[PDB]
């Protein structure tokens, strides 16, 4: 996260840290005691599927304070429409091997209904993005969880107020832009998979997933987030299904 | 009705035949008698921050 602040401990209780062989991989969002939403692209280079760990209640990576809860990831479910090495349909649904225990420091973010998300949440201007990602473009990652308030843009407006670079990916109906084009504030590498959380009438909801961008907080560019509302029905159906052998599962989309 | 101001619902809104609307809540919440508000039924409802709620 570039140009944000430290998320006070316990104020981002749905934030997940994903690790592979103990190393920082990506973020994620807890949506109930056993399911985590992340980005499909976080899994493009995984060979050690058995060494994938989700950590809940994390805040400061340098100390263990007893609020952390680690769980093995039993399954990673990706839409059939996602193509490795590309940006479209950048979503993954992760089943934890054992549920996390809800506490003051571990709380799920609400996965909203599609209609509510498209009709109401999509028009809430500001939302929070968070992660232990790079603090600067080509810079060090954060030891404490960071958070940033970003405004959402209509895709027509994002394309119009964006500087053309060439070979830049298209912004599809499965994405949205959020952030600032003045090079000050954005999510960054390492924040991928983390939540874009929207407040509405006293409750927070999952509306986006940190997905991609062209350099962190670069002038004329915004952060691009997976448009979660497109996947509600897909996610709900999978959460009602029995686990299948093998960690990776490609599930038809829609 | 649901299209305009979330039909007055705090959370989810369902349109019915004619001028009929039903508000609903996420799991871990129940709908109040006002027919619009959602109240937690569990200790850790989704999308609420305990250290801020307890303040
Ligand atoms: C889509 O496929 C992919 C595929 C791979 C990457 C990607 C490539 C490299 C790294 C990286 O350097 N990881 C490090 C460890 O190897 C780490 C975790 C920073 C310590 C991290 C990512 C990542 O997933 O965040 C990315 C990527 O950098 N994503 C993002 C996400 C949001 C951005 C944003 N909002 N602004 C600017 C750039 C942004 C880049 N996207
Ligand atoms: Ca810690």
């Amino acid at each position: 996260i570039v140009g944000g602040k430290v998320c006070p401990k316990g104020e981002c209780p749905w934030q997940v840290l994903l690790l592979v062989n103990g190393a920082q991989l990506c973020g994620g969002t807890l949506i109930n005691t056993i399911w985590v939403v992340s980005a499909a692209h976080c899994f493009d280079k995984i060979k050690n599927w058995r060494n994938l760990i989700a950590v809940l209640g994390e805040h400061d990576l340098s100390e263990h304070d007893g609020d952390e809860q680690s769980r093995r990831v039993a399954q990673v479910i990706i839409p059939s429409t996602y193509v490795p090495g590309t940006t479209n349909h950048d979503i993954a649904l992760l089943r934890l091997h054992q549920p996390v225990v809800l506490t003051d420091h571990v709380v799920p973010l609400c996965l909203p209904e599609r209609t509510f998300s498209e009709r109401t949440l999509a028009f809430v201007r500001f939302s929070l993005v968070s992660g232990w990602g790079q603090l600067l473009d080509r810079g060090a990652t954060a030891l404490e969880l960071m958070v940033l308030n970003v405004p959402r843009l209509m895709t027509q407006d994002c394309l119009q107020q964006s500087r053309k670079v060439g070979d830049s990916p298209n912004i599809t109906e499965y994405m949205f832009c959020a952030g600032y084009s003045d090079g000050s504030k954005d999510s960054c590498k390492g924040d991928s998979g983390g939540p874009h959380a929207t407040h509405y009438r006293g409750t927070w909801y999952l509306t986006g997933i940190v997905s991609w961008g062209q350099g962190c907080a670069t002038v004329g560019h915004f952060g691009v987030y997976t448009r979660v509302s497109q996947y509600i029905e897909w996610l709900q159906k999978l959460m009602r299904s029995e686990p299948r052998p093998g960690v990776l599962l490609r599930a038809p989309f829609p | 009705i649901c299209v305009n101001e979330n039909g007055g619902c705090e959370q989810y809104c369902s349109d019915h035949t004619g001028t009929k609307r039903s508000c609903r809540c996420h799991e871990g919440y129940s709908l109040l008698a006002d027919g619009v508000s959602c109240t937690p039924t569990v200790e850790y409802p989704c999308g609420k921050i305990p250290i801020l709620e307890k303040r």
